[PDB]
């Protein structure tokens, strides 16, 4: 992810 | 089988062109296959998933989505309106807490803990996890991603929502598992999702219907939600017998509708989730 949603 | 004025993203999926609203697939539904969902929680007793659901490890005081994220991306998977696998078995894990946040340590508990419990449960067509979660590069969150994967479970995490290249992300950057971008209904690139040559596949994203806490449903936009999509088509094409969990990705990508999204980075592939459903 990341912000991931 | 056929889901008529379905959520836009279940169309797309089986469909090689945008702006159906059917949603076509195989009666089997995902059936025999199981899918660990990794993140807030699922609340099991939402009507949607007919049973079908249920918590298996918190790593919290409880074991309840007080979030909602996790049960709609449980939702998403599996639940029967919302779903892409409308029969799959899915298994709550909650390493992350009711503000949607958790440590690298504990979300590295909760893959080995996958790994292992597995080999608890009767999955005869398979085992996959959605992980809709992550952060800032890290090579044990890489790692035990990649673990994972090679006990033989089919992993798909988010690529994020930096509008960045993933490659500075984890568990995004694990090259081993499944990356998934996010696009909207009308075949655009989401303006928030990850982009580079580590993603696997996109996934529909932006303005996603599916089941939430308190036994509701609402639509949210993220990479979080293409996740989901592409871990549940993956259960459903194991349960077909069409792939494995070591090549899931690989073969969704293989049969995946090719240069119908817009505003892809070069170097990024131009690749959309297709079950190839023919009656
Ligand atoms: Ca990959």
């Amino acid at each position: 992810g990341a912000l991931a949603g | 089988a056929a889901q008529t004025n379905a959520p836009w993203g279940l169309a797309r999926i089986s469909s090689t062109s945008p702006g159906t609203s059917t949603y076509y697939y195989d009666e089997s539904a995902g059936q025999g296959s199981c899918v660990y969902v990794i993140d807030t929680g699922i609340e099991a007793s939402h009507p949607e998933f007919e049973g079908r659901a249920q918590m298996v490890k918190t790593y919290y005081y409880s074991s309840r989505d007080g979030n909602g994220h996790g049960t709609h991306c449980a939702g998403t998977v599996g639940s029967r309106t919302y779903g892409v696998a409308k029969k799959t078995q899915l298994f709550g894990v909650k390493v992350l807490d009711d503000n949607g946040s958790g440590q690298y340590s504990t979300i590295i508990a909760g893959m080995d803990f996958v790994a292992s419990d597995k080999n608890n449960r009767n999955c005869p067509k398979g085992v996959v996890a959605s992980l809709s979660l992550g952060g800032g590069y890290s090579s044990s969150v890489n790692s035990a991603a990649a673990r994972l994967q090679s006990s033989g479970v089919m992993v798909a995490v988010a690529a994020g929502n930096n509008n960045a290249d993933a490659r500075n992300y984890s568990p995004a950057s694990e090259p081993s598992v499944c990356t998934v971008g996010a696009s909207d209904r009308y075949d655009r690139r989401s303006s928030f999702s990850n982009y580079g040559s580590v993603l696997d596949i996109f996934g529909p994203g932006t303005d996603i219907l599916s089941t939430w806490i308190g036994g509701s449903t609402r639509s949210i936009s993220g990479t979080s939600m293409a996740t989901p999509h592409v871990a549940g088509l993956a259960a459903y094409l194991m349960t077909l017998g069409k792939t494995t969990a070591a090549s899931a990705c690989r073969y969704i990508a293989d049969t995946a509708n090719k240069g119908d999204l817009s505003n892809i980075p070069f170097g990024t592939v131009n690749l959309l989730a297709y079950n190839n459903y023919q009656a």
